[PDB]
RNA sequence: UGCCAGCCACCGCGGUCAUACGAUUAACCCAAAUUAAUAGAUCCACGGCGUAAAGAGUGUUUAAGAAAAAAAAUCACAAU
């Protein structure tokens, strides 16, 4: 008979899950500003998890796009495309130091 | 000699002899933060009944129990202390190395706080000499050494047939000592406040040998 | 225990083992409690609970300690490795 | 002399049996204490295996209703003005405050939230407090 | 008599919810060179460093403003059984005790 | 005597100080028997299979068995 005694709840503190920059966006190959943010300006390749920071969902869809961009011929492969140059930098690497 | 009996007999047969209840109470436990545990990852296996619950990740020891058994262990040392037997103070926590030192100093009872040498315990003769008495109870303040194990005073006191009381933290293994006091060993008003406690259930017994000591002495 | 010379460790051995007692319960004084079997590491050992005449049927190790403990009446046997220690 | 298995029994157990035996021949002092204010729990030694599989602990959180409204408190206030002192026994934040405000107009019957919640800052507003909310 | 659940229940560092960014009132016990020991009263201490404006204010006994952020930095790590304690809160020293 | 002559069920013994060969002295043990050889009696797993002998390269069904209490068939990604 003591009120004071706790409540089996689930914790309502509990903060909401942290999302991929794409969480419910759609990846379209034929957008290739999109991909080509996710490139090496110099080389071409695609960049990782640990540099993109993607569900795996996402960067798994952005992998494939890329791809499928490359050879329909909307997108190159061995550069970024020098007018998404100046387009904005999500990804974490740094060139130049 | 039958007399001597008496002065050790007569106090084994009232529950409170030394009247230790009024030192502390559940309020006066929980002021002084002792009721808080560690995270839920730190979490010993042996300490879960003793474990009110878990708040948001720390572990809430619980204090009912902790009462519970904090007056058997002051019961257990008072005893021991009027009996005119060794007491140990360990612990190996340099924040209050000086304290403990000091706080068996002024009850007439004994502290290691330093390193403890290997043999210490088991291997007497040899470390502190040619025939020598051993601690008749060892108190914990600390159950752990510097480097997360338990210390090793444990094991040998138990080894070595000596009960031992201590303060076992939510991280702590309680299995091996004779009467644990489940509560905060880290925060200060939590040392300071067992180390009163255990200090003044000594002088206490100490005195009441006295006193039965003279009264013994004015019988006859 | 251990030693260069061999009076040597009997003497270290002995006076180390005083320092491990166990205390054996014994039923009326002569037979354990009840029928034991224990797999200890690779060894086997099963005894049984006799009657009062029937005495000291067991490996010889086993009936050396238990005429030290203070065991009259038993039967075990021993399977799997017989190594002494163990 | 005595018996130095730690693993085997109590200190108890091994300290009487051996008393029993006829080879310990004096009776040492905590022996007595022992026997009339015993422990709680057999102080025999144990060993501490990890879990395994499907097991898990017993250990139960802790939580009140009050923590559910402690939330959104903080969700839209954020931690209040008057800050913490954790000295203080009997300290009151500003979301407690916020509490027991919702808890009265609880009482009151209105099982809207959006109703409890506003009021319960316009109450609060009353007594001088300002929510300075967030974004 | 108070239940220990009563007590818990009611109690400030209850209130509080969970520890992340909370404003709270600390006093510095201990000091060395740069180091303030700051007891603010929930477990273990944190330890911040002297700031440099006003920098001889702050002195045993004085009371500041911290932004706790963790209440014991803990973690586990590879290959062990238990997490590590580091011993110690995570706090952000803001100003003293404006009064 | 000296890796010779020889001995042993198994381990092994004999290279100049052999309790192990050969003989002597003493002893031990069986005894109208005592050794040796050969056949039996007894003895293997109700134990095991990562590293020791052993989970058979894979799946499906047949025969044969188990059902012994509570539910399920199903969605990013490089099957063919
Ligand atoms: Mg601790
Ligand atoms: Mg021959
Ligand atoms: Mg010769
Ligand atoms: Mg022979
Ligand atoms: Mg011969
Ligand atoms: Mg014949
Ligand atoms: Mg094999
Ligand atoms: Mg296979
Ligand atoms: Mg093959
Ligand atoms: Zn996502």
């Amino acid at each position: 008979s003591n009120e004071d005694l706790p409540v089996p709840m689930e914790n309502p503190y509990k903060e909401p899950l942290k999302k991929c920059i794409l969480c419910e966006k759609h990846v379209d190959y034929k957008n290739v500003q999109l991909l080509s943010q996710f490139i090496s300006p110099f080389t071409g390749c695609i960049y990782g998890r640990h540099i993109t920071g993607l569900c795996g969902k996402k960067q798994k869809e952005i992998t494939k796009a890329i791809k499928r961009a490359q050879i329909l011929g909307f997108m190159p492969v061995t550069y970024k495309d020098p007018a998404y140059l100046k387009d904005p930098k999500v990804c974490n690497i740094k060139y130049r130091e | 000699n039958d007399l001597r009996d008496r002065i050790l007999s007569e106090p084994l047969k009232h529950a409170d002899f030394f009247n230790l209840k009024e030192l502390f109470s559940v309020r006066s436990l929980f002021d002084a933060r002792v009721h808080l545990g560690h995270k839920a990852g730190c979490r010993h296996r042996f300490m879960e009944p003793y474990l009110f619950g878990s708040r948001l990740g720390q572990d809430i020891i619980d204090l009912e129990q902790t009462a519970a058994h904090l007056q058997l262990a002051l019961n257990f040392t008072a005893h021991v202390a009027y009996r005119e037997g060794i007491i140990l103070f360990v612990s190996r926590h340099r924040q209050f190395a000086h304290l403990i030192e000091t706080t068996a100093r002024d009850c007439g009872e004994y502290a290691h706080t330093r390193y403890f040498k290997g043999g210490l315990l088991t291997n007497a003769p040899l470390l502190l000499g040619p025939g020598v008495r051993l601690p008749d109870l060892i108190i914990f303040l600390h159950t752990l050494n510097n480097v997360f194990e338990p210390h090793v005073a444990v094991r040998d006191a138990a080894k070595m047939n000596i009960p031992t009381v201590g303060i076992v933290d939510t991280n702590c293994n309680p299995a091996l000592i004779t009467y644990p006091v489940p509560g905060n060993d880290d925060s200060p008003p939590a040392v300071r406040l067992f180390c009163r406690l255990f200090q003044v259930a000594i002088s206490r017994a100490k005195e009441k040998r006295r006193q039965v000591e003279a009264l013994y002495r004015l019988q006859g | 225990g251990k030693a260069t010379e061999r009076a040597d460790a009997f003497r270290k051995a002995k006076n180390r083992a005083v320092h491990y007692l166990h205390y054996i319960e014994r039923y009326e004084d002569h037979t354990i409690y009840h029928d034991i079997s224990l797999k200890f590491k690779r060894t086997h050992i099963k005894m049984k609970k006799q009657p009062r005449g029937y005495g000291l049927h067991c490996h010889r190790a086993i009936m050396t300690i238990c005429r030290l403990i203070g065991i009259k009446d038993l039967y075990a046997k021993v399977s799997g490795s017989v190594n002494m220690l163990n | 002399a005595g018996s130095r298995l730690e693993t085997v029994g109590s200190i108890f157990s091994r300290t009487r049996d051996l008393i029993r035996a006829g080879v310990l021949k004096e009776k040492p002092l905590w022996l007595d204490i022992y026997n009339a204010f015993p422990p709680l729990r057999e102080p025999v030694f144990r060993r501490p295996r990890l879990r395994y599989g499907k097991a898990k602990a017993a250990v139960q959180d802790i939580f009140y209703h009050e923590d559910r409204i402690r939330a959104k408190f903080y969700s839209a206030y954020g931690s209040g003005p008057k800050a913490f002192d954790l000295f203080n026994p009997n300290f009151k934040s500003t979301c407690q405050r916020f509490v027991e405000k919702y808890i009265e107009l609880q009482r009151l019957g209105e099982t809207d939230e959006e109703k409890l919640f506003v009021e319960a800052g316009k109450a609060l507003l009353a007594e001088g407090v300002t929510l300075r909310r967030v974004g | 008599v108070e239940s220990f659940a009563s007590m818990l229940r009611h109690s400030p560092l209850t209130q509080m919810g969970p520890a992340k960014n909370k404003l709270v009132i600390g006093q510095i016990f201990h000091i060395v060179e740069d180091d303030l020991y700051i007891d603010f009263g929930g477990k273990f201490h944190c330890v911040c460093k002297r700031p440099e404006v006003d920098g001889e204010k702050y002195q045993k006994g004085t009371r500041v403003r911290l932004r706790l952020l963790d209440l014991e930095l803990t973690s586990r790590f590879l290959g062990a059984t238990t997490d590590t304690t580091i011993l110690e809160a995570d706090a952000v020293l803001l100003g003293l005790q404006e009064s």
